[PDB]
């Protein structure tokens, strides 16, 4: 997270850290709680071994209110893009139900094709890096502006409202970054989004998924 | 070797970058070519973004940018057979930049 | 050396391994008591002061008493074009000078302008990459080749070993390239791979800065 804010600990508690690990690499994405057994996240966060954290703040340290467990299934949407990171979405059905409590619990989904109106004040939060230098250990947090459309369109040449969402303001620096990737886009306490891409640099707009263009698919992978 | 060094990296494609945190593996205590370290890069350019080799070749522009730990960096034409006849010292990668743009 | 020979022990005491953190990165060429002269990108972006200039070396796996080692006290390059790979060449002044003896004797250059053409008959040597996958090698091979004129550029001096697949491979960069005794290559660059037998190998010039290389070294 660029130009945000250190979280409350634990005020988050849907927040996932992922650990993706792979033969050839590795990565590290955020995601978030939607039920007791799985976490929503973006499907370019896939990997051939995925450690999801419920209930962290510090992630370097092995606080006493984690809760560890593999991704037993990794279910990446059926026409996700990778050459333009459409449809990135991912599902990954947990190893156990996590044990709800304070710190671990789910987030509320958006209704059907429910829809975001440019201005609306959304939060976002993530463990990624916080400038081209520096990263955080910490979980943190900021603020950002649902945009109309066509500030992405022009940018983002693959860039489609029916499935994705504009966020960010230009002039500001405040964004997500690299390793927030799969964590929501939290408005009036509802996950909208999933931060899924922009630019290099980190200067806004950016781009998420929509989620409430994939209700369906989400309801019929989880049952 | 059995070790792995973890180099960090970005992909951006056609001025998109994904917002993951990712790390390249190469063997720790290793020497390596220009070549092996260019099709490793094409390797990750095809299986985290897509981008193909006939790609690569239609493309306005197409690099790696390899920032060494001496601060040094390097710029890498993937669209070019050319390669120094050298090796190179895997702990002495600091960073990988990868950047493609068809436009 | 891709498709080579194995030297005979000491066969070129002009012959020097670079060598950093105990890695043969590079070959060199003694040209004079205090001088080795290698390739530009054999250096561009690596810290000097910790490379190792060793000589009298033949096979790097064993310690060979024999062998002299010296520190890089400075570098002294003509505009290696890393973009397009010009002047890739570089000599190196060392922390000493060496005992030139049965293992260690100082290379001799050719004339300024001298050129040579097609069908020469050289011979390429360094500790490169052996080929099938067999790694790097610890004693020092060597390989005839032939100057060939073809899709060779004009700034170069190219070669082929013509009817198999063999020549120069990765950590054979700077090592020379003799041609009727005389030091006229620096190993630069390949095309697609290793011993194409479609591609010639693409040397430096010696011959080119033979100029510059006197007013370094007298
Ligand atoms: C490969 O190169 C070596 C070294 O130049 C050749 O061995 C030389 O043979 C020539 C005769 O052509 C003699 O002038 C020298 O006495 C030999 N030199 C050494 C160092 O032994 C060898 O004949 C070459 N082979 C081919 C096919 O060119």
């Amino acid at each position: 997270i660029i130009g945000g804010r250190e979280s409350r600990p634990h005020s988050r508690p849907y927040m996932a850290y992922l650990q993706i690990q792979s033969p050839a690499g590795q990565s590290r994405c955020g995601g978030f709680l939607v039920r007791e057994d799985f976490v929503l996240t973006a499907a370019h966060c896939w990997g051939s071994n995925i450690n999801v954290t419920l209930g962290a703040h510090n992630i370097q340290r092995r606080e006493n209110t984690q809760q560890h467990i593999t991704a037993r299934r990794a279910i990446r949407h059926p026409q996700y893009n990778q050459r333009t990171i459409q449809n990135d979405i991912m599902l990954l059905q947990l190893s156990r139900r996590v044990r709800r409590n304070r710190n671990v619990n789910p987030v509320a989904l958006p209704r059907a094709q429910e829809g975001l109106r440019p201005g609306t004040l959304c939060t976002v939060a993530g463990w990624g890096r916080v400038s081209m230098r520096r990263g955080t250990d910490t979980l943190r947090e900021v603020q950002l502006r649902v945009q109309r459309d066509r500030q992405c369109l022009r940018i983002f040449g693959s860039y489609d409202p029916r499935r994705q969402i504009c966020v960010g303001d230009r002039r500001e620096r405040k964004a997500a970054f690299k390793g927030d990737s799969g964590g929501p886009l939290l408005c009036n306490n509802v996950a909208h989004g999933i931060v899924s891409y922009g630019k290099s640099s980190g200067v806004p707009p950016e781009v998420f998924t929509r989620v409430s263009s994939f209700l369906p698919w989400i309801r019929t992978t989880m049952r | 070797a059995k070790e792995m060094q973890n180099v960090p990296y970005t992909i951006a494609v056609d001025g998109i970058m994904a917002f993951n945190q990712s790390y390249l593996n190469l063997p720790k205590d290793s020497q390596l070519s220009y070549l092996d370290l260019g099709n490793k890069v094409k390797a990750l350019l095809y299986d985290e973004r897509g981008v193909t080799p006939e790609k690569i070749r239609n493309a306005k522009s197409a690099v790696y940018t390899i920032t060494w730990k001496d601060g040094s960096k390097k710029e890498v034409d993937l669209k070019k057979d050319s390669y120094t006849a050298n090796l190179f010292d895997s702990n002495s990668i600091k960073q990988i930049d990868i950047n493609v743009k068809t436009k | 050396i891709v498709g080579g020979r194995r030297a005979r022990p000491h066969a070129w005491p002009f012959m020097v391994s670079l060598q950093l953190r105990g890695g043969h990165f590079c070959g060199a060429t003694l040209i004079a008591p205090n001088f080795v002269m290698s390739a530009a990108h054999c250096v561009a972006n690596v810290n000097v002061r910790a490379v190792r200039v060793v000589l009298g070396a033949h096979n790097l796996s064993r310690r060979e008493p024999t062998r002299q080692v010296f520190a890089v006290q400075r570098i002294f390059e003509n505009g290696y074009d890393p973009v397009n790979l010009l002047n890739d060449i570089v000599i190196l002044q060392l922390n000493g000078s060496a005992t030139i003896n049965a293992n260690v004797q100082v290379a001799q250059l050719p004339a300024q302008g001298r050129r040579l053409g097609n069908g020469v008959q050289c011979l390429a040597m360094g500790w490169g990459l052996l080929g099938r996958n067999r790694g790097i090698a610890s004693v020092l091979q060597e390989l005839n080749v032939t100057v060939v004129t073809s899709l060779c550029r004009r700034s170069n001096v190219c070669t082929l070993v013509r009817g198999r697949q063999a020549g120069v491979c990765f950590g054979d960069s700077g090592s020379p390239l003799v041609c009727n005794g005389l030091i006229h290559g620096i190993a630069s660059f390949v095309r697609g791979g290793c011993a194409s037998g479609l591609y010639p190998d693409a040397f430096a010039p010696v011959a080119q800065f033979v100029n510059w290389i006197d007013s370094i070294i007298q």
